[PDB]
């Protein structure tokens, strides 16, 4: 725990530095330092947990990803997530879709070791208002917004779980399957240009990540932030 | 030895008067340097005190002696 | 714009380096 | 000025702060340049510089402060005994103005000059302790209970505020007319009234004689006169009453400052113009009496200021058996346990208020302090543990020196009754305090949490309680320079 | 004066010495601390032209962002945290209305083998917190809230409502004037006459709340450092 030991002691020392610059602005007569303005750093560590999402993978401004989470190419986290990983870590892979208004979550702590991973393999599509917390999905799943996956779940390979729908814990959806409703019990089959379809929904993401990101990236407008200092 | 007593004093207080107002024990972790000052400074001078207490006390016995002496 | 302009602080602020070169200078006749 | 003053400069400057600040407050106060600025904190914070700038003075200065020898031996005359018991009580007086600072915002009344009498009370007591004459004994007492008189009744629109305050005003003033024709009477039967010419009038040849008759009423007016003013635990009607109306900083100030110095007054007189048997007698009845009286009352109570004052009650008492002999060893033990005594009900008054507002009145809003505050319940059951008696802390220490003084100055009495009302209060406490972790009837989650100078001020305090044990040489040494000066 | 001068050097440097410190304490620290950065969060932005049209008069909580070709009219306001991304296809919402906070609106298949779905929200609905809507035709004066989330071509008509759960899938043309919940949808009762004008009043008063909540989240920093101290002295 030496590097905890050398956090904290970071911790005095910037904490001293704040202080006394502090004190050189009230010297100076500028009270600027007050001008409260939320912090949201869209990636967030905890003491080493910090996330790692690789290059060329879009995520929003107003996202939320803090703890153990990391996340491979070709993936969007749309407007709204929080993708938590103080406890148990995220993997999510490649060409994935985590749309907004969607969290990852991860059980706060229960006594044992119960905390389960959650591993979002590629090629995945979870629509909007999606709450994944502690589950197994694998390549080429769609899960159809309004979704709640709760701890101890496994879908896999070419799977869907529809919309506005629960699975409870310790439920398992393999190929070629749907379920629905409360609880989540199962429908019919699949198809195989519905399949297809999952593919190029990632792939249509995939582009429209690249798009936003690429505007995100627009040099921040400064004639609105002079506009607003004016009045 | 005094000088580490006194310092390891300062920062106890410190850190409960910051425990006490529920706030985290290391707030302004530039108090603490002046605890430990205080501290140390405060049992030094409380030995040096002590001392020359002492060597009054013995002085006023001493002439209390007298006092008795004459009587027998 | 290379100044303080309050004169009430300024004033409060020589009192205050003030204080603190002279426990300096008792101290150091001790 | 003329180097005969510097025998009161202490006096001097804390009287011309206390004029300086009542100009500031009252012109600044009353002043529509600024809003209408009530300068309760302002003036409370430059009170306590200037308490502090006394204590300085004062105390680097004693060896010169004994300058004007008997110029000032008219009225007063200063030893090392009056030096320490001066440092403790300005060290008392900034301590409550420090815990206090917050209760004037809190409870929100406006009057600054709250803070120009507790200073003037301080110089008041600061005369009485140094007072070597009866009448300036009892003018200086007068300055001091009328301070607290115009103390006590301080919100109107409140309730307990002026019943409280008049009750206090009945017995303060009842308990002066006593001491008055107590001196009175010495007076016209000795034909003195400065402590030295009592002492060489009425020492050894107490014999009775034909006008004899007259002297003794004297000195028992006086006892009963300075007891009243002690609480006198048979006459401690309303003590409680008074204890629970007038506000918390009032009635620590109350308790800590005025008690020290009319302890010290009843040593000085006590040395020099005592009987025999008189005042030992008058006073070995009241400290049994007190003793049971605190076990017998603090044992039942609902409402958290009550018990306080019933504590109290009993630690004077056991102060008081202290009182029985005369040996040096005893007044040593004595003095020790005022000082203990100061600084704990110092802490339990800044417990009881840093706990005050969202618990108006009540002693059940115990709610869980262990859970919603676990350090300042750690803190409490310290501060309260120290107060009855338990394994190392400073009230056991003290109480412990206290009765080895008493076996060994040849009173076997005073112990059996000291242990069983000890040993039932600490029955009593340590089934309050494991009664904190049974269940929790009530909860008051607190927007109180002790700002920062209470928190400090707490702090000192209750490190200091735990950790005396581990080397009580200096304190020793220093009551023993003193009560070995008082006299010889 | 000249002893301003001084002292504003001396801040200056003292200000440097607290810069430094900050600096040496993340490098004691370092790998792990993330430090803080600007907002870098847009309230309002376009995605390949298509800039958003929104009234004046109208409320839009900084913690909302609309994308695409948002059409926003009057009287009405877009609550805290609120995605409303057309980045696809049109959105236009009527005036009047209100999408309270934590919402998403979402379009989809924009003119594939030549059916288009676009989405329209009449005048006056009141959509509700953490409501989901995707792709979906919600006439005037019509009541969803409390966590409902409508599919498909679905469109509610004509003071119908869907209330706290209502799944709604897949192109369901809601009658007009009715209630429906159930997961899937199924309606349960009649809507009476005082609810329709409860849902109308909720309009109302709610552009009245939404138009109090614009004045103060509008605000710059001497002005709300202006109103903190003006409370504080007042409370006193
Ligand atoms: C190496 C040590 C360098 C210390 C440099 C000076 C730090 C001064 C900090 C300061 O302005 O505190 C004001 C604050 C006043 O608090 P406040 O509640 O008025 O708000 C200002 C608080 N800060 C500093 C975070 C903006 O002081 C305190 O809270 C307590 C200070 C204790 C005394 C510290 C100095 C030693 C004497
Ligand atoms: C230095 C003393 C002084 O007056 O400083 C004024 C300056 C400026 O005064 P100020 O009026 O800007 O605010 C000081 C009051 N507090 C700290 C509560 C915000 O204050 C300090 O330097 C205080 C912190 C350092 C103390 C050492
Ligand atoms: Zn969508």
């Amino acid at each position: 725990t030496l590097g905890r030991a050398f956090y904290a002691v970071g911790f005095w020392i910037r904490e001293t530095g704040q202080a006394i610059d502090r004190l050189g602005s009230r010297l100076q007569g500028n009270y600027l330092f007050q001008e409260q303005l939320s912090r949201h750093r869209p990636l967030m560590n905890l003491f080493d947990k910090y996330p790692s999402v690789h290059k060329d993978a879009f995520v929003a401004p107003s996202a939320s990803l803090l703890g153990d989470v990391h996340v491979g190419p070709a993936s969007s986290i749309w407007y709204g997530c929080v993708l938590r990983g103080d406890v148990n870590g995220i993997v999510i892979g490649s060409g994935t879709n985590i749309q907004d208004n969607s969290l990852v979550h991860v059980a706060k702590s229960n006594l044992t070791g119960k905390v389960l991973p959650t591993i979002i393999g590629d090629n995945v599509t979870v629509g909007h208002s999606a709450v994944l917390q502690g589950c197994t999905v694998e390549d080429e799943a769609f899960i159809g917004m309004g979704a709640t996956l709760l701890d101890g779940v496994y879908v896999e390979k070419h799977a869907m779980v529809a919309a506005g729908a629960l699975v409870r814990q310790n439920t398992r959806i393999p190929y070629g399957e749907v379920w629905g409703g409360n609880p989540a019990k199962f429908l019919r089959k699949l198809t195989e240009d519905e399949m297809a379809f999952f593919s190029q929904s990632a792939l249509n993401y995939s582009n429209l990540a690249q798009a936003h990101a690429a505007e995100n990236a627009k040099e921040l407008e400064e004639t609105e932030f002079v506009k607003v200092l004016h009045k | 030895s005094a000088t580490t007593i006194g310092a390891l004093l300062g920062l106890g207080t410190q850190m409960y008067s910051n425990a006490l107002r529920k706030l985290p024990y290391m707030r302004h972790p530039w108090e603490h340097v002046v605890g430990m000052g205080l501290g140390a400074v405060f049992v030094n001078q409380l030995l040096k005190w002590e001392a020359q207490v002492e060597q009054d006390l013995d002085k006023m016995l001493e002439k209390a002696k007298a006092a008795n002496e004459r009587r027998y | 714009e290379r100044v303080s302009t309050d004169k009430h602080r300024n004033y409060a602020v020589v009192a205050g380096t003030i204080t603190i070169l002279g426990a300096l200078g008792w101290y150091l006749k001790g | 000025m003329f180097n005969l003053f510097l025998a009161v400069y202490p006096e001097i400057f804390i009287i011309n702060a206390t004029f300086i600040l009542l100009i500031h407050g009252v012109v600044f106060s009353t002043s529509k340049k600024y809003d209408y600025p009530p300068l309760v904190s302002n003036v409370g914070w430059l009170g306590l510089l200037s308490v502090l700038i006394t204590l300085l003075l004062l105390a680097a200065g004693a060896p010169l402060l004994t300058i004007a020898h008997l110029f000032r031996n008219n009225l007063f005359r200063r030893d090392n005994f009056t030096y320490f018991c001066q440092i403790l009580l300005l060290l008392s007086t900034a301590g409550t103005i420090s815990m206090c600072f917050d209760f004037f915002e809190q409870e929100r009344f406006d009057a600054f000059e709250f803070i120009v009498l507790i200073l003037l009370s301080t110089c008041s007591m600061l005369f009485m302790i140094s007072a070597y004459d009866s009448i300036a004994m009892y003018l200086a007492i007068e300055l001091q209970s009328l301070c607290f008189y115009v103390m006590a009744a301080s919100k109107r629109k409140s309730e307990f505020s002026t019943e409280a305050g008049l009750k206090y005003l009945i017995l303060g003033a009842f308990s002066s007319g006593i001491l008055l024709f107590g001196c009175s009477m010495i007076y016209g039967s000795t034909g003195a009234t400065h402590f030295d010419q009592l002492a060489k009038i009425l020492t050894g040849y107490e014999i009775t004689g034909a006008r004899s008759s007259g002297i003794f009423m004297g000195i028992l007016f006086i006892a009963v006169g300075s007891l009243f003013k002690i609480t006198a635990v048979p006459f401690h009607m309303w003590a409680p009453d008074i204890y629970e109306g007038s506000p918390t900083p009032v009635t620590a100030f109350l308790s800590i400052a005025p008690k020290i110095s009319i302890f010290a007054n009843i040593s000085r007189v006590s040395i020099y113009g005592s009987y025999g048997a008189t005042l030992q007698q008058i006073f070995c009845f009241c400290s049994i009496a007190s003793m049971i009286l605190g076990a017998l009352a603090a044992m039942a109570q609902t409402k958290v200021k009550r018990l306080l004052a019933y504590s109290s009650i009993g630690h004077v008492g056991y102060i008081c058996t202290g009182f029985s002999c005369g040996t040096i060893e005893g007044i040593q033990s004595l003095l020790i346990g005022i000082f203990i005594y100061a600084l704990m009900t110092i802490d339990a008054f800044a417990i009881v208020l840093a706990l005050r507002q969202t618990r108006v009145k009540y002693i059940a809003d115990l709610g869980a302090l262990a859970k919603t505050n676990p350090i300042l319940a750690i803190t409490f059951s310290i501060t309260m543990f120290s107060y009855v008696g338990i394994p190392p802390l400073a009230g056991f220490c003290s109480k412990f020196y206290l009765f080895f003084a008493a076996l060994g100055c040849g009173a076997y009495f005073l112990a059996p009754v000291g242990v069983v009302t000890s040993v039932i209060g600490c029955f009593y406490y340590i089934r309050l305090a494991k009664r904190m972790f049974f269940d929790t009837p009530r909860t008051w989650i607190l927007y109180e949490p002790m700002d920062r100078d209470k928190s400090l001020l707490l702090a000192m305090t209750s490190s200091f309680i735990t950790l005396f044990f581990p080397y009580p040489s200096p304190l020793f040494s220093v009551t023993h320079q003193m009560a070995l000066s008082l006299y010889l | 004066g000249t002893l301003g001068r001084a002292i504003y050097s001396v801040g200056f440097w003292i200000r440097e010495t607290g810069q430094a410190i900050d600096r040496l304490g993340s490098r004691l620290q370092g790998g792990y601390f993330f430090q803080e950065q600007l907002s870098r969060h847009r309230t309002l932005m376009n995605i390949f032209d298509k800039a958003p049209v929104v009234d004046k008069d109208v409320f839009v909580a900084p913690s909302a962002s609309v994308i695409g070709d948002v059409q926003v009219g009057r009287g009405s306001s877009i609550w805290y945290g609120c995605v409303l991304r057309g980045d696809v296809n049109s959105i236009r919402v009527g005036s009047g209305t209100n999408i309270q906070d934590n919402s998403l609106v979402h379009v989809a298949k924009s003119n594939l083998s030549g059916k288009v779905l676009p989405t329209v929200i009449g005048d006056n609905v009141t959509v509700g917190h953490s409501a989901v809507l995707h792709g979906c035709t919600v006439e005037d004066e019509a009541f969803v809230g409390m966590g409902a989330v409508l599919l498909d071509g679905v469109v509610v008509e004509k003071n119908a409502m869907v209330a706290a759960g209502a799944l709604v899938r897949q192109n369901t043309r809601i009658p007009s004037g009715e209630v429906w919940a159930g997961n899937p949808a199924k309606f349960l009762r009649k809507l009476s006459n005082e609810e329709i004008t409860f849902i109308s009043q909720s309009a109302i008063n709610y552009t009245n709340l939404a138009q109090v909540h614009a004045a103060e989240n509008s605000k710059s920093y001497d002005e709300i450092e202006f109103e903190k101290v003006l409370r504080k002295k007042y409370a006193r």
